[PDB]
């Protein structure tokens, strides 16, 4: 019905992971997100927010451990190969960083902010 | 101790001065995105136990006169652009001797957190800086101008990230 037109829906699990985050309970979140990473009911998504938790309670370079540990589960995200071209952008691995990008673009050609990106890195 | 401390928070713009805008669809405003970002540092840093000053707490007009708040630390929260738009990342600005502390130990916490490529801390003589005596310092958290910045200056999480990095160089900062 209508629901194709809209937004994809957020699962519990992660649902309950961003509000942890945004009401600034980052424990408590990465305590949710380990648990459903174990338990095997993450999707990338659930990968991205453990990784931005991690960026941000302890160090990027963790977070991005955890953003490609969720690509070898879902090596076509294009979630996760965006934040991984924009954090190796950051540190200045620009050849890395356009690899991710155009792995993002083959998930979503058309995605104004993968495309935006891997020409500012062409 | 960071506990206990003043901090002016002070988001760049408002009002009638929108500061830089995005040239995509998405059309964002600097003046908007600065509040925010202040905004979100604000519960966090009280979350802390600092006491925090704004020099606006809502879309207005704020002269760079009028936004000379005193505390023990002052961060001016910009989102600039820059010609080129693929110019990107983070800089912090300091003028004053007693500012380059603070903007040294910033830029260290942030490089290690944050996602914007790091420009360093720079010397350089915006009014906001030379009209105080207090430590002061002028954050560029991503330029509006460059497509991919303005993806994170959009995002919560990603602006979390950078409010988190700021508070654990404040309290380094203020570990005397
Ligand atoms: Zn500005």
């Amino acid at each position: 019905e209508v629901l194709f037109q809209g937004p994809k829906e957020d699962n519990i699990y992660n649902k309950l992971i961003k509000d942890d985050m945004t009401s600034g309970n980052y424990d408590n979140a990465q305590n949710i997100a380990k648990q459903t990473i174990n338990k095997n009911y993450a999707d990338d998504q659930t990968y991205y927010l453990s990784g931005m938790i991690m960026a941000t309670i302890n160090s990027k370079s963790e977070g991005m451990t955890e953003w490609e540990r969720g690509l070898r589960m879902f090596p076509k995200s294009g979630l996760l190969n965006f934040e991984l071209a924009i954090a190796n952008r950051s540190l200045n691995d620009d050849e890395k960083a356009l690899k991710y990008v155009r792995k993002a673009l083959n998930a979503d050609p058309k995605n104004t902010d993968y495309i935006n990106l891997e020409k500012e890195l062409t | 101790m960071l506990q206990g401390k003043t901090i002016v928070l002070d988001p760049g713009h408002g009002g009638s001065d929108q500061g830089a805008s995005s040239n995509t669809k998405y059309k964002s405003l600097e003046k908007d995105y600065t509040l925010k970002t202040a905004k979100e540092l604000q519960r966090t840093l009280e979350k802390e136990g600092a006491t925090v000053k704004m020099t606006r707490t809502d879309d207005t007009y704020v002269s760079l006169e009028n936004r000379d708040i005193k505390g023990d630390a002052y961060l001016s929260i910009h989102n600039d652009a820059l010609e080129s738009s693929n110019a990107n990342g983070m800089t912090v600005y300091w003028y004053h001797d007693n500012q380059r502390a603070l903007a040294d130990t910033l830029d260290a916490t942030i490089q290690k957190k944050g996602l914007l490529s790091n420009r360093g801390s720079r010397q350089e003589n915006y009014q906001v800086l030379a009209q105080t005596k207090v430590p002061a310092v002028l954050l560029e958290l991503g330029y509006i101008s460059n497509p991919t910045d303005e993806t994170m200056i959009k995002d919560q999480l990603h602006r979390q990230i950078l409010e988190q990095a700021i508070v654990d160089g404040l309290k380094i900062y203020f570990s005397a």
